[PDB]
Formats: structure tokens, sequence, C-alpha cells
């Protein structure tokens, strides 16, 4: 029952992730930082191409 | 002796007026947006860089 114990919170955290994923897309012309959660940014000299 | 060209003698002047305004002025022709979708006049400046950044 450890799968029924541990992955139950992993189900609801994935279920809550589907709630915030609806929030981010918003308007077409929405934001330059709210779109900076899914698509990534990094430190200096990461993107080679 | 049909078509006689002419010429005018006049000094051709590369003078030196106030330069530090004239240098700064082609910076303000290019804006920079803090938005995701832009406004269709920066968007063809932003595309023109992403060509010739892929050759140097």
């Amino acid at each position: 029952a450890e799968f029924l114990s541990l992955s139950k919170a992993r189900i609801e955290a994935y279920e809550k992730e589907l709630e915030k994923m609806k929030n981010i897309i918003p308007f077409d012309q929405m934001t330059i930082e709210d779109l900076n959660e899914v698509f990534p940014e990094t430190k200096l000299d990461k993107k080679k191409y | 002796n049909e078509n006689l060209f002419a010429s005018f003698i006049a000094p051709t002047m590369m003078g030196l007026p106030i330069v530090t305004l004239i240098i700064m002025f082609p910076s303000l022709l290019f804006p920079t947006p803090k938005r995701l979708i832009n406004n269709r006049t920066i968007s063809i400046q932003q595309w023109l860089i992403q060509l010739t950044s892929k050759q140097m």
C-alpha cells in the first residue's frame, strides 16, 4: 500500500499542476515572464545553437 | 557638337557639426519590447538579427 500511500500525493500534485497549466496560457499577448516558466532560461552560455 | 555637358565649380564640404547628437540618433530608431508577442515593426527587426546571428 506504499504506492497507495506515496503516489496519492503525486497524483494530486499532478492534478494541481493541470490547474496552474490552464492559468499560464491566458491571452495570446500575455506576458514575457509568465511564459518564462515552461520554456526555459539558464545561466551564461547554455544555448549553443 | 550636339550635346555639350556643363560643370559647376564648387567646394565639396565634409564639415563637422555637432556630432554627439548625430551618433546617438540611430539608437532610438530601434526599440526593445518587454512583451511576448510584439508589435509588427520590431518583429521584422527581431527576425533580421536571427538570420545573421546564425552566420557569425
